[PDB]
């Protein structure tokens, strides 16, 4: 129940940080990984001998209500047209709200897509599906 | 034997000649992925104006071809701990 | 709470402007922009060492209730048959209601598919999917 | 609200006509189009140079409760077995119920399929997915 | 309202006749007939100039609650194993209840798949999918 | 209503038997068949000349709550790892609960998969998707 | 009714043990094992004459609510980046609560994909998919 005394993370106790700045009105922050694992099959037996890794793959999706200012274009992450080639490796963190202690980092990202929706009597949103090189953490 | 539910798999081994006589014993730690064996015949066919003539000279030189991948994870050896790249 | 102080964009504070006129009685507009971002892998190391960008796959869909007249085809944006031919490039803007400041803009759209839907009893609905050369904005 | 004074089409104010005759107990009349648009990509830049049309495609689907007489076989549109080769280009219109003024025409069609369902305690239906060459309109 | 005056076909006014007998305790029968209709395109002009017809892909599915005996397999329409072999061509008719006038008929059906489904508590259900040589009718 | 006097099978009046032994706490017993039927098309006509069989296919799926003893591993049907090669052709029946009279038999089966689920506050289950050679019945 | 007499396994009577410790605050564990079983067909006879087994495609998924600390990655089972490298083979057991008798065991698992999911308000959830060399048990 109490903040310091629970032992599961609610979305309450997690901040989402990006380019060294907290985000307002973010919604989901799904991080998916595939290590392309596919063990060697081998003629003369039915079963795989050892399971081995064939290609790292890392995707982090962030979804956000569109704020009037400091949207992901204004914060510089997203962009429209050729201008993306001018962009550089963005950087993202997931942090304990109660102590400002990092849970995990994503040490190098780039955008896949920048989906957006306007709809009748509904709140507008940004969506970004970043790809990323590596994830790590300390303390 | 193959894995048949009666005996465990037994993997292939190459026995190379050693410079001072005697032999190595290189045994594969992962078995091949493709394995092909050809048995060509020296038979020839010539077509005469009124009949076909079938002529054979016997067995020809067989060909053995196979393809596979060396395992990734380290595996103990009968006199070492050798990785797939060392193998 | 009020329009003059809220932090978020909504369906009621936005106008969709096509060829200098406001679109009437739209239901939703949604835009996907994907860069085809892909990581560059390497023998000997399982993880990719940078991303690169392939093709600017940029699209916007407009869904609208059929105005009794002056719909897209009638007013001269959508087309039928070898009319598609003559319909030169069209421009679209998403506009902030009070000030009509630009939110974002689409230099040069082009139709993909056009769907008009009649159904028992209900209101007639229209769908168009546009692909554009470059999205852009200025403040 | 009032018929002459609304400015959106309800399914109320639309007639569906085919072979110069109105249809009884039709349900949906969905018309979908694809101009196969796929702009030229070009080595040396990320983005498409111009969006260009690669093949027209036109489908109109009509769904109807099966009437005891003057079903789409009796009206001659649909058919069973080889007899289809004897059939000819069917012709379809969408009309203002209040004034008998054409909204759009489909100037040459042929059937793709003639799906039908009988079910327990339910009303039987015809479905037709026509393909069509061109669509046009005047006045 | 009454059977003698209604304009629409319903589940209660139709009988499904197989090999001269009425099917008992069916739930739905649905038939798809697709001509593989395809348009003929052309260099220099983007739109197709006629349609043509490829293959008469004709099918009917029958879904039924399992009669305690005299089901399809027992009575000798469905089959199992190398019984499929011996089961010569079968004919099916859809019949107008009062007069038993023909509605439509299927010259020579042939089984595709047969699904018998048992589940906790509920009634046992059966599914068969038939493909036929030519559908036809006479008034 | 009454057991002897109804003429449809409820899941009540059906036993499921396997290796000559009744099953406790089975749920569904779906049996699906495909005789790969695909009639010969023929240049010079639109429609198939005769419908002909290209490959028998028989699947029977059984789903069961996981019992504490005599699960499908303890009854010997399912198995884990290489040990499957030691297994032999399993045998399955569907029987009248009221008279212990066979409805159908599956005269030779083998497992495809042995799916299992544990979940919070839910009952555990086994699932097996057997493949089988032939099905037959007498009396 | 009681634990000491019930015939069925439930979510409350099972413990999931990884590397000698009980997993805390899991939500579901599900395991698919497929042998790739396939039938051997033949010219002249339409039905297959035996099945054979191809590849032991064996997998278990674990879904869990994120413990405030000591999650999979923190405690040293999941991994990120080139940590996947160092994480040698791991063993998992499914355990009968009272006696801690084995139910089943997985000799040597290996990660496939790892998904950590943050969402508005709600509890953070984690997903891991493992593939193993051989499943096995002893009473």
């Amino acid at each position: 129940a109490s903040e310091a005394k629970q032992t599961v993370h609610t979305g309450n106790t997690v901040l989402l940080m990006i380019k060294g700045k907290p985000v307002g009105r973010a919604q989901s922050a799904s991080g998916q990984r595939e290590y392309g694992t596919t063990g060697v099959y081998e003629i003369g037996s039915i079963m795989p001998q050892e399971h081995v890794y064939l290609r790292y793959e890392g995707t982090i999706t962030v979804e956000r209500l569109r704020m009037k200012k400091e949207n992901f274009a204004d914060l510089g992450y997203a962009s429209l047209g050729e201008e993306i080639l001018k962009k550089d490796i963005i950087d993202i963190l997931v942090v304990d709200n109660l102590t400002k202690q990092v849970i995990i980092s994503y040490h190098g990202c780039s955008a896949n897509n920048y989906n957006e929706t306007w709809q009748t009597n509904e709140i507008v949103t940004e969506e970004i599906e970043f790809s990323y090189l590596t994830a790590s953490d300390k303390a | 034997p193959q894995s048949d539910g009666i005996s465990n798999l037994h993997r292939i081994a190459l026995r190379f000649p050693k410079e001072g006589g005697g032999y190595d014993m290189y045994r594969f730690k992962v078995n091949p992925e493709n394995y092909t064996i050809d048995s060509p015949q020296r038979t020839t066919a010539i077509k005469t104006k009124s009949d076909i003539v079938i002529e054979d000279y016997g067995k020809d030189i067989e060909v053995i071809n196979f393809t596979g991948t060396t395992g990734f994870r380290p595996v103990r050896e009968a006199d070492g701990l050798k990785t797939g790249k060392q193998k």
